[PDB]
């Protein structure tokens, strides 16, 4: 029933976990506790097989552990800065090559899978710092420039006309801008990892930089030069929607160093580079 | 779109925009 | 007996009298590309038995100090008969594999190898900024890479087995299709993997879909160390098909 | 040639060496020289493209001028063919000039991914189309020893563009006034 | 079904492209690859006719390539400036002869057709620059003055009463103004091009200026003179809705120079005036 | 051992004293050394956990090496067992090494509350898992006198995590650049 | 129109607007080997479109003194893409062919070429006792043989076009599948031949099943001799299949 | 106006103003 | 969700969010 399923959604009881059944003492030549990890399979033994369990009705649900839930939280992916210091024409606009590689928190979650397909919800949080006292009337323009489209080189570049590109105009005092983007790849899923190159020579590029071009985000303060200088910082947040993921993998164990690459740095004392905490010995809890 | 259900407990699954990408989080399973 | 196995592919048959079952990557058996998922429109060529056969690589020697070995597919088979020819004469290729790792010792020997098949094993470089692993280093061919030997170079990839050569912990490699060759139990490992990629077919020259990683997690030990204990790898393509024929690509 | 009708024609003539190369260009719909064609201009208003391309060629020599040419499409993952032998190993059409003046070579969609970027991107560079002498340009006496050929392009039934974007084939560097 | 068509709209699968069918080797006296471009028709040959193709199910859709989609994106057509410098009464109001000829991006798209019919969505983005520090309370008035109606000559002109004309009042801090205009022509479609005059003498005007009079947009800062001077720039955006177009044509190949005319300038090195990039020779890719 | 594969193995050998302790760790799924295991890493993305845990051990000595070991789970409310006798009074498995190389000990969900915090919290510290020699490590002559053991962990059918939160097993102390 | 022809094979399409119909050798269209006639028991490999496509050989120049040219199959295609690879990696091969000979001139030119496909064209030597034509001489590759040029050698085969290079008269070559390229009528010849042999499959390295012989029976003449008139040959295998895979055979 | 459809998946094509020019983008075909 | 009642006095108990915690004060008894 689309109404019974509705109730399960509100109560978050779509994916229930199995109950524990009562078990009894056993004496058999069937030894579930014994197996062979060499097979590459996990022993499917359950608590009822190793101890005498009581009957217990499980009420836990796995809804929150779903992929949609795990990757469905909006996190920061970029912090754009427009700092008016001494030249309005040069400092009132900027650009960013879009990617989800610059902020560790969301990057690590997505990288727990090899491939992922999803639509994106982008939410922007602009904050205007009054360096000289006033902020005046701040109006911002955020333009999505897909690869190939002309990139503005001045604050009055014709490209800002946005005759085809999508632009979002925000006015200080109005709610935070937000829009959705459909799965953008030319492939069936996004590559979280890519063991390939864009050629076959010693100078060919390696990794996701080869497959993950998302274009550029061009910003500018629409308002013309004002007496008082401001510093506008626009933080970009991303949330995956209608998500699918494939081939889970080991979580990032060391700090990230660069975008689109798994490269890392190691110090002289490696235990400082990983979350593992040195044990005094094998028997010290 | 309005995916009206009935049971009376009527469910109104409304899609305010004309693109699939615009809707909220997906259902599970 | 469940300890025995016979694998027949084309004109090749491989046996083992001490196996630990077999693994089918992600539970999906390899199969040809369907018209619903296909994109390239020319008719694919399917060499069948002349390409879907076992190709045995150069053997490696396992000793008390070995840190591991890895190969990349299809790179490792680039010079293997008809399969190799096809991957260079065509722009696109698609294939699954049956990987059979062999290593026998004696009952008075002990040692454990973790055999893993990793999809998109994007290698890292260590302390070299944004400089990535060079093409030549990730395309060693049937010789593969012997961890802990290669004399450093700038574009040389990580050689840290405990960090999976990519910044993740070795202990979690088990999340990928894998098996163990524990000398006291088995003398071989068998993994059948399907084609895995975000596109239906791809360049076999510039994209290595799978990586075979073998790490000795338990040191080889015995009281007869003079007897060499090799590790041999035999790989058989499955449902190999190619598209976009032209002249033969020459690398380097 | 730019600024002249001659920029649209390719000259053919009696050859002294066999299998000579006539022309070579990238197949990428929005790359040069395809960029300013109508399909190239429209493709420049989108970010992605897919489908097969139709290249046609009309011989414009005298009715007594004969010729056989080989038009080839080289799928990616290799450099452009350096000889006719190397080129014909790929997709091709051997064109015999006769009563019907025009021939068509279809560049099938042969790609790893379902779509490609319209702007010049390595990963999705679609390949090359080259032209070579199959036999030779032959004429009777008292007939012009050179002839022109016109080249056309359009999309097949599976052609498709995606993700609208502003074009970089046209700009405005100042105000447009009255 | 109006509900099945609804699903296709959400998924954007209204216009599907044909599949590629499997083909086989052939030996015939029917040669599809041969034709005659002299006819003025395009050879209808398809991939199945020149190579042996496999069967492939197409999933691509042409929805986004529709005329409605192509011209249905809001782009800038005007940037109105009210700069208070030294005389509020003279600088607090202005006028603009409406047209879609001043901004290259949208002009070029519409000019890819000879005639076009559509309703228009006008969105305005006003931004107040505080030249002296404060902006006070800015209230703007935008009045559409159809040809013939009295045009204001002062900031307190009686015409601002707008007893019949449509006026939009915007208050700083409120959302961007927006309204729709129905197809305005006295003809069945707008002329993107017009090979005609408004007379038959050497002094008659030529081109679309003859047929495309849309009236004037008169603006003024409603707020009376304030101590601090401001510069209000209102950018006008246009989007076509419910569109139809006829007789496609070659895209503009050189920069525009003036409104309502196809005139252009040429330098001594013409290859710099067009997007064509000089080739080294016929065989250099 | 950190930075070496040896950090994943436990050495066994002939003992001269009976019932010696082999290892001891907390059962808490997100505590150390369980923290960096896959289940521990995932648990670190949530605030609560519940359910039973599956600990497996694979013996890697020669096929002629024999051994019996006692794996015990000590429910909370008491300190870790100081002897085998003290440990076996709790939940345990006596593992006999043989043809089948691996054994599994299940740590049943024995808690006052339905859930526990994943981060190190006294009130909800789940107990300990210790390992002791049940008999002894025995080998014939000419056989290595030490052997390794591998340890695994995963969740049973009743395992469940709750309340998503950011992990403290990974950080960013500077900008990640291009 | 019956003057036109379009032949599509794999990724290749060839056209001619002035043909003289086409010939199907012995009226039998090429087809795969059936289980009733087969002898080798391993499963054959069938490259399909990657091998059954047109391969264009090196062009030749026809002048007033030309005595002829000949090529042998499959030898002529030994270095042609996937087809070539397959004939050296396998002991056995089997194939049919579509031979398309091209030669255009002008309407003010005249000349006639006799194009013939000869099965088992066993060449002779002249005045050399029982010494037969050497392997190297009957395996010239795509370059074929230009009659009347080769500087004599002991194992060199006959070069007498009027005696068919084998002791029989040229006038009777018409008993074999053939066509004529009479410049005033056609600018191409098309012959489709099936596999012909006393065994179902054979070594493609040491047995040439067919021989393409082109003899100008009517001298090329015109009043514009400076304009070179080439002859180009394009051959497409058909139903190519191979058996007995192993390493690649290297000749010489 | 409300062009209510039925299938249950009910479609509510609403026109908030009384002029055709006011409605959003047109349907295709 | 809309728990539509009927009597005509129709009651529309609407739940605007998909989590139980989001709804207003509970009914008594
Ligand atoms: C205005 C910014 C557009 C916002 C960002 C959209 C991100 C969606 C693409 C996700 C693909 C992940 C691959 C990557 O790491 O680059
Ligand atoms: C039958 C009563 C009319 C109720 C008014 C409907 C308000 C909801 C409008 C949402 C429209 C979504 C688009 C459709 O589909
Ligand atoms: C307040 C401004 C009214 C906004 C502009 C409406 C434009 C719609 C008319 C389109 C006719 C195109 C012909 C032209 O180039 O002038
Ligand atoms: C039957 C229940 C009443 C639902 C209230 C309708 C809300 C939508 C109002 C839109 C009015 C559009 C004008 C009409 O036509
Ligand atoms: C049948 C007419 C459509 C009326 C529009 C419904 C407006 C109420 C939307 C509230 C949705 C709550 C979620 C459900 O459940």
């Amino acid at each position: 029933n689309p109404v019974e399923r509705y109730v399960d959604e509100v109560l978050n009881e779509v994916l229930v976990v199995p109950n524990i059944n009562q078990s009894h003492p056993t004496t058999s030549n069937a030894a579930p506790v014994l197996d062979a990890a060499e097979t590459g399979h996990t022993n499917k033994i359950q608590p009822e097989d190793t101890i005498e369990t009581r009957y217990v009705q499980s009420s836990q649900t796995l809804d929150e552990m779903s992929v949609e839930s795990f990757l469905g939280r909006s996190g920061c992916i970029h912090e754009s800065v427009l700092d008016i210091v001494d030249n309005y024409n040069d400092q009132s606009f900027t650009k960013w090559n879009i990617n989800l590689q610059e902020m560790a928190q969301i990057r690590r979650k997505f990288e727990m899978f090899t491939y992922a397909r999803f639509d994106s919800e982008i939410t922007m949080v602009p904050s205007v710092a009054a360096k000289d006292g006033h902020i005046g009337h701040i109006v911002m323009q955020y333009m999505y420039v897909p690869p190939g489209a002309p990139i503005p080189t001045t604050r009055d570049d014709y490209a800002w006309q946005s005759g085809t590109n999508a632009s979002v105009f925000w006015q200080h005092g109005q709610p935070f801008p937000r829009f959705s983007l459909p799965f953008l790849s030319i492939a069936s899923a996004y590559y979280m990892f890519y063991d390939g190159y864009d050629g076959d020579t010693y100078k060919s590029r390696y990794g996701t930089v080869v497959t993950n071009d998302m274009g550029t985000l061009c910003s500018r303060i629409v308002t013309s030069e004002q007496l008082h200088k401001v510093k506008v910082v626009t933080r970009i947040y991303h949330k995956a929607k209608h998500t699918k993921a494939w081939c889970p993998r080991p979580p990032r164990a060391v700090q990230y160093s660069h975008t689109h690459t798994t490269n890392y740095k190691l110090s002289s004392e490696v235990h400082n580079d990983v979350a593992i905490r040195p044990r005094t010995n094998l028997t010290t809890v | 779109g309005a995916q009206v259900s009935r049971q009376s407990l009527n469910y109104f699954n409304i899609n305010y925009f004309k693109d699939a990408a615009s809707s909220g989080a997906s259902r599970l399973d | 007996s469940d300890r025995i196995i016979q694998i027949t592919r084309g004109d090749s048959t491989i046996t083992s009298q001490d196996v630990a079952n077999a693994v089918v990557g992600y539970g999906v058996w390899p199969h040809y590309l369907t018209p619903q998922d296909a994109t390239a429109i020319d008719k694919p060529t399917q060499p069948d038995t002349s390409s879907n056969r076992f190709y045995t690589l150069d053997s490696k020697m396992w000793n008390s100090t070995s840190k591991g070995w890895w190969w990349k597919l299809p790179d490792a088979l680039k010079d293997m008969g008809i399969f190799g020819e096809n991957m260079f004469y065509h722009f696109l290729g698609r294939s699954g594999y049956t990987v059979h790792v062999q290593c026998n010792a004696s009952k008075f020997h002990q040692g454990t190898l973790l055999v893993v098949m990793i999809p998109e094993h994007q290698l890292a470089t260590v302390n070299k900024g944004n400089v990535n692993a060079g093409y030549k280093y990730t395309h060693p061919g049937e010789a593969g890479r012997e961890v802990g030997t290669q004399v450093e170079n700038e574009k040389q990839p990580s050689d840290d087995n405990w960090l999976n050569f990519d910044g993740t912990l070795l202990g979690n490699l088990l999340i990928f299709p894998h098996q163990f060759i524990n000398l006291r139990s088995n003398n071989s490992a068998t993994l059948i993997v399907p084609y895995v990629n975000a596109v239906p077919m791809d360049s076999m020259v510039r994209h290595n879909n799978w990586s075979l990683v073998i790490i000795p997690v338990c040191q080889l030990q015995s009281n007869n160390i003079s007897n060499i204990v090799p590790i041999t790898v035999s790989i058989s393509p499955m449902c190999a098909e190619f598209s976009g024929a032209r002249a033969k690509t020459v690398v380097q | 040639n730019i600024g002249n009708v001659s920029m649209y024609t390719v000259t053919l003539s009696p050859q002294t060496k066999l299998a000579e190369e006539i022309f070579a260009i990238k197949v990428d719909i929005a790359s040069h020289p395809l960029a300013t064609t109508l399909i190239g201009e429209i493709a420049s208003y989108f970010t992605h493209w897919t489908g097969s391309l139709r290249f046609s060629f009309m011989f414009c020599g005298t009715a007594n001028t004969t010729l056989k040419v080989l038009l080839a499409y080289t799928p990616p993952g290799i450099g452009k063919p350096r000889s006719r032998k190397e080129a014909m190993l790929g997709t091709h059409v051997v064109w015999d000039v006769g009563l019907q003046s025009t021939v068509s070579l279809v560049v099938p969609w042969i790609s790893a991914s379902q779509y490609r970027f319209t702007t010049p991107d390595t990963y999705s560079s679609a390949g090359y189309i080259t032209c070579w002498y199959q036999t030779n340009f032959v004429v009777p006496p008292n007939t012009p020893n050179t002839a022109e050929m016109l080249c056309f392009v359009s999309g097949c039934k599976d052609f498709c563009l995606r993700m609208a974007r502003d074009t970089d084939l046209h700009k405005q560097t100042g105000p447009i006034t009255q």
